[PDB]
């Protein structure tokens, strides 16, 4: 059955676009941390919460890149068997 | 970081300066929506690779999800570590109010210091010498008071940061 | 038998010791007891302490470490400040001097004399060094002793040619400072005389006031359970043109002994601070 093929490359397409969107509709704020004051302690947490962000946005852009090949290879393999008559 | 060496003007002042932990809360508010839409991620994913070894349960695609286990496991720990982040953001923000509440305020150092000036241009008898070293006690003890507060605060900062693990990199699928 | 250690050092054998404070006079950093103490290692004065044996390995000299354990928790604190010149009381007037710093005017000198039990322990603080070692205090004439030699060895003064007399406290204080800000001057001792002072003792009163070649303030604290207390007296040594002064107060408002500075008065005037502490006999106490 190829047609399954398609649905699951329509649906692994829709997933990764949640992924991406969701990413990009909160980075405003993930990213825009500030110490809540002058020390270092204050200091040292925000930084990592910037860095933390915004390493976890370069994860993210690495599984919609899964994610696509995952979709592609889908429908690669479908049209190997739709046409295979 | 040693902030027992720094004098109580500084771990004082440094500590109510500064916007506040309003942008650290909207970003707990952030990192929680992205748990909520990535667990939704996850359980779309999962009930997709489901449907097809329904539409179809055949050696063809039983492979298919062998190839992809490594990423659902993948998937699995990143909501995990998600729902965690929120949590500590919020340790850290009441880690700052009780260092803020905990730290001496400035005035009771600079009423500290001023009456000990006041005693000095009053000193030329010499009978007010012991208050004068009494002022300089209460003045290390803030000193000290500000240490512990600072030092208390990085030890609670330091185990709530220790809890994000690092992100990992999703592995490949096809 | 004594050492001598920076101030960065000093704070290191507290540090090593779990010793938060000592006597505020030798205004030390306080130590504050964290997770650990392995970056103090990287100090460079640690080194320089295991060079002198002060600290074997990581572990102090245990006599030095016993001398240190008097300062960190004594029953009895005796204390003398002495300047060259006017003395400032620990002010260092630079406007660049950073906050809290630990600096003490290059004029003055710092002597603590700690008793835990019968083990009395000096610490003598000059420039940024701290001597530490045993001391011989027996009664209030060995520690009148103990500060005119010190006395002595910045300026030599002999007693001023002046008639002791009482006076009260605050009375005299209200007199001192008007007289000061006429500038000393010599029509202004109106209302000091008028309080029973002698012509003579207020001329060489002025001179030690207003031009002082060296000075010594004496004062004491003791300490029970966790509660502590100053004595309610100070003597002040001061040497002016006209010989050498000191005043202080008599057990109790108050009255306030101006006499000459004869070995003798000074050695009551040490016992009157003693005798005013507040928790009585001060030879022994716990
Ligand atoms: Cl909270
Ligand atoms: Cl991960």
């Amino acid at each position: 059955n190829p047609e399954a093929l398609t649905v699951a490359a329509t649906e692994v397409r829709r997933i990764r676009d949640r992924a991406i969107q969701s990413d990009a509709q909160v980075a405003p704020m993930t990213t825009a941390v500030r110490p809540p004051a002058a020390d270092l302690v204050s200091e040292k947490a925000a930084t990592f919460l910037v860095e933390y962000a915004r390493k976890y946005r370069q994860t993210i852009a690495a599984a919609a890149v899964v994610l696509e090949e995952f979709a592609h290879a889908l429908t690669t393999g479908a049209d190997k068997y739709a046409t295979a008559e | 970081m040693h902030f027992e060496a720094y004098p109580p003007e500084v771990n004082s002042a440094n500590i109510y300066a500064g916007p506040g932990p309003d942008s650290m809360l909207a970003a707990a508010r952030a990192w929680r929506s992205l748990d909520v839409e990535m667990t939704a991620v996850q359980r779309s994913f999962n009930r997709t690779l489901l449907s097809l070894m329904d539409a179809w349960a055949g050696p063809v695609v039983m492979q298919l999800m062998e190839a992809a286990k490594p990423f659902v496991r993948w998937l699995t720990d990143l909501c995990v570590q998600l729902s965690e982040v929120e949590r500590q953001i919020h340790e850290i923000v009441r880690a700052y109010e009780w260092a803020h509440h905990d730290m001496v305020p400035l005035a009771q150092i600079y009423n500290n210091r001023a009456e000990r000036q006041i005693l000095i241009d009053n000193n030329l008898l010499g009978q007010f010498t012991a208050q004068i070293a009494d002022l300089d006690q209460e003045y290390d003890d803030f000193w000290d008071e500000d240490g512990e507060v600072m030092r208390d605060y990085r030890l609670r900062v330091s185990d709530a940061l220790s809890k994000l693990t690092p992100w990992k990199a999703p592995p490949p699928i096809a | 038998t004594d050492i001598t250690v920076n101030v960065d050092g000093f704070w290191m054998l507290q540090a090593l010791l779990d010793i938060r404070h000592v006597a505020p006079e030798l205004r030390c950093r306080p130590y504050v007891s964290t997770d650990s103490n392995d970056w103090l290692n990287e100090h460079p004065g640690m080194a320089v302490m295991r060079e002198q044996g002060i600290v074997v390995g990581d572990t102090v000299n245990e006599q030095v470490a016993a001398r240190m354990r008097v300062l960190a928790a004594p029953d009895l604190e005796v204390v003398a400040l002495l300047s060259r010149g006017k003395l400032l009381y620990g002010v260092v007037d630079n406007e660049d001097q950073p906050p809290g710093s630990r600096d003490i005017p290059d004029n003055e000198f710092r002597v603590v004399l700690a008793r835990r039990g019968q083990h009395w322990v000096s610490a003598v603080r000059v420039g940024n060094d701290i001597t530490v070692d045993d001391v011989s205090v027996s009664d209030s004439a060995s520690i009148a002793a103990l500060v005119i030699d010190g006395l002595e060895s910045i300026h030599h003064a002999d007693p001023a040619a002046i008639n002791a007399v009482n006076v009260p406290l605050e009375e005299m204080l209200e007199a001192t400072k008007s007289w000061q800000e006429s500038g000393f001057n010599v029509f202004s001792g109106g209302d000091l005389r008028r309080m029973g002072i002698s012509a003579s003792t207020v001329a060489a009163l002025g001179q030690a006031l207003s031009d002082p070649a060296a000075e010594v303030a004496v004062y004491a604290r003791q300490y029970r359970d966790d509660a502590k207390g100053p004595s309610a007296s100070v003597l002040s040594l001061k040497d002016g043109s006209g010989g050498r002064i000191a005043l202080y107060q008599q057990a109790r408002e108050a009255w306030l002994a101006i006499c000459p500075a004869t070995p003798q008065l000074v050695q009551v005037g040490v016992k009157t601070v003693l005798d005013t502490l507040p928790y009585g006999e001060w030879k022994t106490h716990s």
